[PDB]
RNA sequence: UUGAGCCUUGAUGUGUAGGAUAGGUGGGAGGCUUUGAAGUGUGGACGCCAGUCUGCAUGGAGCCGACCUUGAAAUACCACC
RNA sequence: CGCGGGGUGGAGCAGCCUGGUAGCUCGUCGGGCUCAUAACCCGAAGGUCGUCGGUUCAAAUCCGGCCCCCGCAACCA
RNA sequence: AAAAAUGUUCA
RNA sequence: GCCCGGAUAGCUCAGUCGGUAGAGCAGGGGAUUGAAAAUCCCCGUGUCCUUGGUUCGAUUCCGAGUCCGGGCACCA
RNA sequence: GGCGGCCCCCUGGACGAAGACUGACGCUCAGGUGCGAAAGCGUGGGGAGCAAACAGGAUUAGAUACCCUGGUAGUCCACGCCGUAAACGAUGUCGACUUGGAGGUUGUGCCCUUGAGGCGUGGCUUCCGGAGCUAACGCGUUAAGUCGACCGCCUGGGGAGUACGGCCGCAAGGUUAAAACUCAAAUGAAUUGACGGGGGCCCGCACAAGCGGUGGAGCAUGUGGUUUAAUUCGAUGCAACG
C-alpha cells in the first residue's frame, strides 16, 4: 500500500514454551476462543511423544521447510515496453506461510476426534499424510520449467 | 549496432543503453516501411534542445 | 569417435523457438535441440529460460567426439540471446570467437505488409 | 559401394533367488602345456560397466574356481548348443 | 392413379435397417450479471413420436387402414 | 500494458 | 477353399534370448476454473481370443481350437 | 508532380564571382498548349517477395472484419492511354518595399593566412519572434505585414459536384454544370465543465493477502406477484424490500 501493515504479537505457549505450538492452537481456533482448542493440541501432542521419545517438533519444522514456494505472475513496465514478468517469492514469507499449512489440513480427514488426525497426521517429516507433499508436486513442477524468469 | 566484448560478457546494460546511447531493438530495416511520423520525432528533438 | 574437439555452434534465436545446432568445421549437422523437444506447452518453447535448457539438451548427445571450444555464431533477434552462451561456458567448452555473424541485408525484397493491430 | 546363404576366426548367453560368464547335456576334478603364477602398471570392450572380457612387460617362482554369493544344484575344466 | 420419401418435445433435426431405451441443436422456462438490457451466466420443464388397429411378453420402431404433405414419372403412333 | 455492443419523446 | 499376418487395460498400441505385463490417449479425481474451458498432475481395469504343454516366471518359446483380416483358386 | 547502390555515355537547370556588352527588347495572362503521385484501362513481356481478389482456420451471439495459414491478378519490364489526390505552406502569379535573433546550407573578398582558424559580403533554407495584421488559432522580411499590376474562383446549408446536355475518354469515367423541392441554420476559432478502452501522477476492504459468511435445507420476517369484500398507503440500483 504505502504501509506495511501488522498487528500485535501474540504469546508464546506458556506451559512448554513456545510460540509455534501457540500459533497451531490459533489455527484450530475454535467458537472464537482459544480454550476448546488447547484441549485437543495437548491431546495429539502426547501421542506424538509416545511414538517418538525425542523431539516430535522436527517432524513439523524439516516437511514444510522442504517446501519452498516461488511462483506467482504479476507485470511491471521497463524501459518504456510493459512486460509479463514472474515474481519470486522472499524466503521469509515461505516459513511464515508455510507452519499454517499441515495444521489447516485437519478436520477432512474422516476421523471421529481430532486425536486421531493430528497425531497420525504430524508424525510425518518428508512422507506427510498432511498437505506439506501435496504442495511439493504442483510447486517444483510449475517452477522455472513454465516459468519464464525469476 | 555492434556491442561485442570478450570473456562471458559481450553486451551492454540496457539502462546504459538508454542512457547518453540508447538500444533496446534492432530489425528496422527488416520491419515494415513508414516515412511521415518516424521524422517528426527528429523534430521534436530540436524542441528537446530549447531551454 | 570423431574427436570434433571444436564444434561450430549455429543458433537461431526467433521469437518463436531458439534452435542449437553442433556443426562441423565443415558446418555439416551433428546433434541439435529446441525448447519444443524439451517439451513445454506450444509457446513456452521460445522463452529465455526455455533456451537455456535447450543448449544443454543439446549439448548431452555431442559429449562422445569431446569437445573442448566453440565458435559461437548468433543470428536472429528473439529471445534466449545470452540464456545460451552461459549453458555453453559452463558445459567444459569455450568462447574463442570474437566476431559472430548474423545475417542483415543491404535489401531486396519487401517484408509483410503485417498486423495493423 | 552395398545387402543376403555358408564357413573360418572372434564376442554376450541374465528360467525363483543368485548383481554376472548357472544357454543346456554329456565328459569332468589337484599342480606344468613350458607356460596358467599373481600382483603393480600401460592400452581396448561392454550396463554382464560390480563382473569379466581382452593387449604387453617383470615374473619359466605358480593361478585358483568350495566364487564373492544364493540355491535344489555353483561357477575349474573339456566336448558342445 | 401408380411408384418412394417423410410426419418426433414448440422449431429445425437424431434414434425406426435391426420391435423394448426418445436423444441432438435451437428456442421456451426460473434465477443471475447490468444502472437497465443484448451479449453473457447458471439451473429446470417439455413429445397420444400424424392418426386408426394388427401380431406379440414387447410397436415411434415391424406389417397393414385412412389423412393430408412432399417427391419421380404419367409410355411411341 | 489480457477481445466486448446498446440506450423511446419532453426542463 | 487354401497360403500368409492378427486376437493385450475403456480407447488405442507396444514389448522381454524365459526375473516383471507396461505405454500413449480419452474419462473421472485433484492444484483447476475467460462461465465452462484451455493450461498442470495421478492412477485404474488383463487366459495378453480359448485350449493346453515346456516351465522355478512365458502375449512373452510353441502344437491346436475359435474368431478376424489381407493375398491367391475364383471352383456346377 | 516528384527524384536514392555503382560506373559510363547523352543532356538541362541553378547559383556565385569579376568584368564586357545589349539598350525597356518587358510583366502577368481568359482561351489554348505542355507536364501529372498512386491506382485503373489497352498492347506486349516477366514472375522473387508482397499482396486486391479469392480459399481455408480462428474469434464473435452473428464476423462478407479486425486475427492466423495460404494465395491470384496486380505490383516489376517495354509501349500507349486515362488525367485525379487532404496534387497542402490546406496560403494564385509577378514585381517593389518593412523590426530583428539564433541555427542550417552553399559560393566568393579579405586578416600577424599568422590557428584546428578571425573578419566581411552574396545565393538558398529551417527554427524563433517584434511591430503590425488576425475572429481567434496564429502568420510574421521566404507574411496572413505594407503597396502595386494581372488572372482564377467564392456569395447560407441540404438537394449536388447530383441531373440534363455538350465536350473529352477505349472503357472506367473525367469536364462543364443546374433546377424543382427542402431546413433555420450551416460554419470557423477559442472558453468552462463532464467523460475518454487519452497520458502522467496518488490513495481507500477497491483490490490483493487472509478469515468468517450467503446462495443449499427448514423455520422467522419483509417484499413483489397473485388472490380477496379488503388484502390501506408510501419506499424502488447503490441511495426501497426485519
Amino acid at each position: 500500500r504505502r504501509r506495511v501493515i501488522g498487528q500485535r504479537k501474540i504469546l508464546p505457549d506458556p506451559k512448554f514454551g513456545s510460540e509455534l505450538l501457540a500459533k497451531f492452537v490459533n489455527i484450530l481456533m475454535v467458537d472464537g476462543k482459544k480454550s476448546t482448542a488447547e484441549s485437543i493440541v495437548y491431546s495429539a501432542l502426547e501421542t506424538l511423544a509416545q511414538r517418538s521419545g525425542k523431539s516430535e517438533l522436527e517432524a513439523f519444522e524439516v516437511a514444510l521447510e522442504n517446501v519452498r514456494p516461488t511462483v506467482e505472475v504479476k507485470s511491471r513496465r521497463v524501459g518504456g515496453s510493459t512486460y509479463q514478468v514472474p515474481v519470486e517469492v522472499r524466503p521469509v514469507r515461505r516459513n511464515a506461510l508455510a507452519m499454517r499449512w499441515i495444521v489447516e489440513a485437519a478436520r477432512k480427514r474422516g476421523d471421529k476426534s481430532m486425536a486421531l488426525r493430528l497425531a497420525n497426521e504430524l508424525s510425518d517429516a518428508a512422507e506427510n499424510k498432511g498437505t506439506a507433499v501435496k504442495k511439493r508436486e504442483d510447486v517444483h513442477r510449475m517452477a522455472e520449467a513454465n516459468k519464464a524468469f525469476a | 549496432i555492434k556491442v561485442r566484448e570478450n570473456e562471458p560478457f559481450d553486451v551492454a546494460l540496457r539502462r546504459f543503453k538508454r542512457s547518453c546511447e540508447k538500444a533496446g531493438v534492432l530489425a528496422e530495416v527488416r520491419r515494415r516501411e513508414f516515412y511521415e511520423k518516424p521524422t517528426t520525432e527528429r523534430k521534436r528533438a530540436k524542441a528537446s534542445a530549447v531551454k | 569417435r570423431k574427436q570434433v574437439s571444436d564444434g561450430v555452434a549455429h543458433i537461431h534465436a526467433s521469437f518463436n523457438n531458439t534452435i542449437v545446432t553442433i556443426t562441423d568445421r565443415q558446418g555439416n549437422a551433428l546433434g541439435w535441440a529446441t525448447a519444443g523437444g524439451s517439451g513445454f506447452r506450444g509457446s513456452r518453447k521460445s522463452t529465455p529460460f526455455a533456451a537455456q535448457v535447450a543448449a544443454e539438451r543439446c549439448a548431452d548427445a555431442v559429449k562422445e567426439y569431446g569437445i573442448k571450444n566453440l565458435e559461437v555464431m548468433v543470428k536472429g533477434p528473439g529471445p534466449g540471446r545470452e540464456s545460451t552462451i552461459r549453458a555453453l561456458n559452463a558445459a567444459g567448452f569455450r568462447i574463442t570467437n570474437i566476431t559472430d555473424v548474423t545475417p542483415i541485408p543491404h535489401n531486396g525484397c519487401r517484408p509483410p505488409k503485417k498486423r495493423r493491430v
